[PDB]
């Protein structure tokens, strides 16, 4: 379960390796880009890239042999959350990703965010019952979307 | 393995007012819970939904209840057609479970 | 209108196997999920199991776990449960079962169910 | 049936150390911290200090720095408070408090608290 | 830390008048305000989170209003159960703040 | 918080104006301000952008290089100083503040001064 | 940079569902906004990031988009919507404005 994360120019890298019993060795990578938007607080995009990395590794181990089957096309990635920089309140995160052959992989999870330190996993489960948009409005949050593209290839 | 347990299956009582049903969660369930009215002849209908809210058509008798780990809801009269069964339902996750369930009678 | 109608049911032997299926109308079945809820006579309510709309997300009662099987026709609006290995206790009037709280408009759809008894 | 109660409490002379405690039940202490908050008989409510569930995050009201310290109970879902030095200005009564947030709204409970004193 | 502050400290109000109670913040706290009712004797409540909403079980005629660092509190209709001491209420961060409250009597 | 404008009223072509916001709600201190014009019958048209301290003064392309914007120290407010004015610049100006987080939208639109060449 | 809008003015009775758009020259990774002014007013901001309603706002106002394209819709007019609408880039420091549009009654 290797893991490796590489940033420039606003673009990250995404590594998830494993030792196959075949005596080889296959890595999975992904990449993809990321904006901030000058007028928007910085504190909370901030959360939200550690958050889209934090989700992306949990997808990659849980379903790596797949994705080493899914050697092509950039995988569609979406995130939906509600997503604020205040400890007592928690947050919530779902990510979904499309495949080129129509597969589709889907996550939730809920967070902690200390404003000053790595957001925490909790082991609170999202309730798949509920509109996401209805919990905003119970308790007051701005709902978060973004999408990102990622190129996921495997080592030859 | 959210177990649900019920206050007494069977509570006689007068028409008047005061008759409580409680419910009991082994674990942390927040507020996602929600009652059921049943009589003996169909399905079940929905009466409080985050054991908070009525749903639409109920009567304005009614009751809020506790949090996280305990529950009620409270008759503030009782009606010859409120005789029913009535039920305990969690929905936290993937399916649902619900608890014993009580009777309430004249 | 809405509609969950179930169909199958009836009287079987132990063991061997039925085929039960709730139909549904007035809507898409294109989001969440659909539920089978058992009613044994004697006894309250109880969970069976859920299909969710992907058709990935399929979880059964411990009680059952091991025996049916849930699946959907992707051509129409329509669920299936299978019996099998049928033994006392699991006679009961089972019901399909629809909820989704969406805010405001909260769903809650129960069908008319069917008796299945075993003997 | 989730409650927090106050002990400990009476009159202590001017030096004196004391010791409170938040005794709790129909929960458990996993996910969120406590909070001591405290009244004077004629004046609205201060806010006294905060633990987090086993965590680092131990704050304090500027006036009570280097007199009060907070810590959990290892073996229950208990907090303890202890308070050093005591001065005249310390008349209130303490209160245990727990508040946060979630999908679901709101979560506030306050005890009855406790009445403590100096001289 | 943060400040807080409320403008009138009594109201006076024959039943049916319509009553405000304001509050201020320094520096800035968004919208995360709490405003809280006490009765004498008793425990306070909360009444709004997030500087708006109410928590369920409360009646309608009280709203919250404002945000950044002006907020305010609005009664229409007061009635004789309303009579209580208000607070103010800050939670950016670990910890909280409190006002100094807002008296409302009837004459 | 309210925004409001000082200077306006009428000038001869070819002539200068000072205009400026005010503000006394908040410190002018976290995210920038910007100016907006209306002309009479028309929608609302972007100018220019300051932010605290160093700043990003981008000028909207079409009206750049006649007209200048600073912050002045302290005493919360925008100076915009227009030389070279034309008949064109004949409009209703704005004071506008912009910025998200979690909680959502803070706009805070101003009440201005007309401005006649 | 230089948003435009289609819809120019529009006439509607009243309860009419109303429609009006916004085209972006590049993309904008959905960092659009939308206001509403009527004369002798000051404007205000109506929709956020094309997709989330501003507080305060009745439920009948909404929109959507791509990146490249948007609309914004009133599911059902009232007299008191009434207004010019204009749409808004947000991907920079600077900002522009679009040609507007323009709802009236009869």
């Amino acid at each position: 379960k290797k893991f490796s994360v590489e940033e420039e120019n606003n673009k990250v890298t995404l590594t998830l390796c494993k030792e196959k019993t075949d005596g080889t060795v296959t890595c999975l990578t992904v990449e993809w880009e990321y904006e901030v938007n000058p007028n928007v607080d910085p504190n909370d995009q901030k959360a939200f890239k550690e958050i889209t990395i934090l989700s992306l590794k949990e997808m990659l181990g849980k379903n790596f042999e797949e994705f080493v089957k899914l050697n092509g096309k950039k995988l569609k990635v979406s995130i939906k959350a509600t997503i604020t920089s205040n400890p007592n309140v928690d947050n919530e995160v779902r990510l979904k990703v499309k495949s080129e052959d129509g597969k589709i992989f889907e996550l939730c999870d809920m967070y902690r965010c200390d404003p000053d330190e790595p957001c925490i996993k909790t082991p609170r489960k999202c309730n798949p019952n509920v509109d996401l948009e209805t919990i905003a409005k119970r308790t007051g949050s701005r709902v978060v979307e973004e999408e990102f593209t990622m190129n996921l290839k495997v080592e030859k | 393995d959210i177990q649900m347990t019920q206050s007494p299956s069977t509570l006689s009582a007068s028409v008047g007012d005061r008759v409580t049903i409680t419910c009991r969660a082994s674990q942390f369930i927040s507020r996602w819970l929600a009652w059921y009215q049943q009589k003996p002849g169909k399905a079940p209908k929905l009466l409080i939904y985050k054991a908070s809210s009525l749903e639409s058509g109920v009567p304005s008798r009614f009751s809020g209840s506790g949090s996280e780990t305990h529950f009620t809801l409270t008759i503030s009269s009782l009606q010859p057609d409120d005789v029913a069964t009535y039920y305990c339902q969690e929905y936290t996750s993937y399916g649902r479970t619900f608890g014993q369930g009580t009777k309430v009678e004249i | 209108q809405v509609k969950l109608v179930e169909s199958g049911g009836g009287v079987v032997q132990p063991g061997r196997s039925l085929r039960l299926s709730c139909e549904a109308s007035g809507f898409i079945f294109s989001t969440y999920g659909m539920h089978w809820v058992r009613q044994a006579p004697g006894k309250g309510l109880e969970w069976v199991a859920v299909i969710w709309f992907d058709g990935s997300n399929i979880y059964y009662a411990d009680s059952v776990k091991g025996r049916f099987t849930i699946s959907r026709d992707n051509s129409k609006n329509t669920v299936f449960m299978q019996m099998d290995s049928l033994r006392a206790e699991d006679t009961a009037v089972y019901y399909c079962h629809r909820n989704f709280y969406d805010g405001s408009g909260p769903f809650d759809y129960w069908g008319q169910g069917t008796l299945v008894t075993v003997s």
